[PDB]
C-alpha cells in the first residue's frame, strides 16, 4: 500500500474532562500534541488514522494496522482513505480556537458521555457552531456505557434523539464506543467512509492557505550551523500547492515601532513540505500540512500565527479595517448552563468576531434591521466571502449570538 | 437514526471486562 496523506479534515468535539484526546488515541494510536517551542499555537492535538478496508466482514473490514490478521481473512487489506484529526476544545473561554477549527473542518464527531446529564451547554454551544459554518456531516458517540446501566444507556439515546429535532440536521449516525477498553471503533471507520461524501475539489481553484499552529525545530544541544526553518501547520480547502512556490501572509507585520508604518505582507518561499510521517513533494488540498518556510523560526515560535490567510504570488486579497456584515440573530443564547434571550446590538461595543480563522476585537458604528457596520482594532482579510460567527460579552466571558455574512 | 445502534449496544455489553 502506498504512502497517502490527509484526504478529509475529520474534527471532534465533546466536553471537558470526557477524555477526547483518549478517544482520538483509540481510533487512530498516537497521543495529542499538547497535553513549549514546537506545535504550541492553538490548543489541538494531531494524529493521523488509516483506513484499510479488507474486502476478500461488514465493518470489521476497516482496520488500524494495514496487514490483516484479526478480522479472519489472510489476504492483505486495499486502499481507501487516510485521515487527519483535529481535536477543538470544548471550554466555554476557549471559543476563538473552535469556531478557527471549525472552518479547517469538513466532518464532524460529537462525544455525550452517559453518566452526566443530557442537555451540555457547550455541546449545543458546539452543535450551533456547526450549522453556522456548514459541517453537517455530524456522527454521534457515546463516550462511557460501562458505568451506566443496560436501561439508563437507552434512556439516554431516547433523550438524544427527541433534542435533535427542531435543528437542520436529519440523519446523523450514533455509535456506542469506549476510549480505555478499545471497542466498536471498527463500525465508527464504517460510518466514517459510507456516511461522508468527499466534496469536489479541483486544480483550477486559486490556491489558499489557512495558518493555525507555529512550529519551529530548534533543539537544545545542536549548534547554530545546522538551523531548520519556520515551519506553518496550515491548512489547505482550494488550490494545489508543490514544492518551490511563493507565498505570502495576507493581515502584516510588526516589526518596525512616531509616524507609519507601511509594509507589505510576509514573503516566503517553501523549503520543505511536512505530510503523514515521510517527506512528499506534493500538497493535496482537505488536510493539515507543515509547510516549512524561508521565514525564520522566531516568528513561528509560540502565538503569532493564530488565525492568518496566505495567498500565492499573483492574487490580491484585500485588507479591510472597516466591514460591511449581514447578520441574524437567534432567538436565546446558547452556551450559559440560565438561557436568556438575545437582545438587539447597541452601538460601540467589542465583540469577538471570528472570520473563519481571524480573532478580532470589533466595534459596532450602525445598527439596521439586517445589516451592521463594523471597525476592527487589528486588520482581517477578506477573499471571497468567509463564513462567520459573532460572540459577545455578556456574561463574564464570550457568548455565541449568530451568524454573519460579508457583503463585498 | 436509531435502529442499528441498539444491537451496536447489545453487541458492546456481551464482550466487556
Amino acid at each position: 500500500i502506498i504512502n497517502r496523506q490527509a484526504t478529509i479534515n475529520i474534527g471532534t468535539i465533546g466536553h471537558v474532562a470526557h477524555g477526547k484526546s483518549t478517544v482520538v488515541r483509540a481510533i487512530s494510536g498516537v497521543q495529542t500534541v499538547r497535553f513549549l517551542e514546537r506545535n504550541i499555537t492553538i490548543k489541538l492535538g494531531y494524529a493521523n488514522a488509516k483506513i484499510y478496508k479488507c474486502q476478500e466482514s461488514f465493518k470489521s473490514d476497516k482496520e488500524i494496522s494495514p496487514k490483516c490478521q484479526r478480522p479472519g481473512c489472510p489476504g492483505r487489506y486495499k486502499l481507501v482513505r487516510h485521515v487527519s484529526f483535529v481535536d477543538c476544545p470544548g471550554h466555554d473561554i476557549l471559543m476563538s480556537t473552535m469556531l478557527s477549527g471549525a472552518a479547517v473542518m469538513d466532518a464532524a464527531l460529537l462525544l455525550i458521555a452517559g453518566n452526566e446529564s443530557c442537555p451540555q451547554p457547550q455541546t449545543s454551544e458546539h452543535l450551533a457552531a456547526i450549522e453556522i459554518m456548514k459541517l453537517k456531516h455530524v456522527i454521534i458517540l457515546q463516550n462511557k456505557v460501562d458505568l451506566m446501566r443496560e436501561e439508563s444507556a437507552l434512556e439516554h439515546q431516547k433523550s438524544i434523539l427527541k433534542f435533535i429535532r427542531g435543528t437542520i440536521a436529519d440523519g446523523a449516525p450514533i455509535v456506542p464506543i469506549s476510549a480505555q477498553l478499545k471497542y466498536n471503533i471498527d463500525a465508527v471507520n464504517e460510518f466514517i467512509v459510507k456516511t461522508i461524501p468527499v466534496p469536489p475539489r479541483d486544480f483550477m481553484i486559486s490556491p489558499r492557505l489557512i495558518v493555525i499552529r507555529s512550529f519551529d525545530v530548534n533543539k537544545p544541544g545542536a549548534e547554530i550551523e545546522d538551523l531548520k526553518g519556520g515551519v506553518a501547520g496550515g491548512s489547505i480547502l482550494n488550490g494545489v500547492f508543490k514544492l518551490g512556490d511563493e507565498i505570502e501572509i495576507r493581515p502584516g507585520i510588526v516589526t518596525k515601532d512616531k509616524g507609519k508604518i507601511q509594509c507589505k505582507p510576509i514573503f516566503s518561499n517553501i523549503v520543505s513540505l511536512f505530510a503523514e510521517q515521510n517527506d512528499l513533494k506534493f500538497a493535496v488540498p482537505g488536510g493539515l500540512i507543515g509547510v516549512g518556510t524561508k521565514v525564520d523560526p522566531t516568528l513561528c515560535r509560540a502565538d503569532r500565527l493564530v488565525g492568518q490567510v496566505v495567498g500565492a504570488k499573483g492574487h490580491l486579497p484585500n485588507i479591510y479595517t472597516d466591514i460591511e456584515i449581514n447578520y441574524f440573530l437567534l432567538r436565546r443564547l446558547l452556551g450559559v448552563k440560565k438561557q436568556a434571550k438575545v437582545r438587539k446590538l447597541e452601538p460601540n461595543e467589542v465583540l469577538m468576531v471570528n472570520i473563519g480563522s481571524t480573532a478580532t476585537g470589533a466595534r459596532v458604528v450602525a445598527v439596521k434591521a439586517d445589516m451592521a457596520r463594523l471597525q476592527l482594532t487589528s486588520p482581517a482579510c477578506t477573499e471571497i466571502n468567509e463564513k462567520i460567527a459573532l460572540s459577545r460579552r455578556i456574561e463574564k466571558h464570550w457568548r455565541l449570538i449568530g451568524w454573519a455574512t460579508i457583503k463585498k | 437514526v436509531g435502529l442499528p445502534y441498539s444491537e451496536l449496544l447489545s453487541r458492546f455489553f456481551n464482550i466487556l471486562r
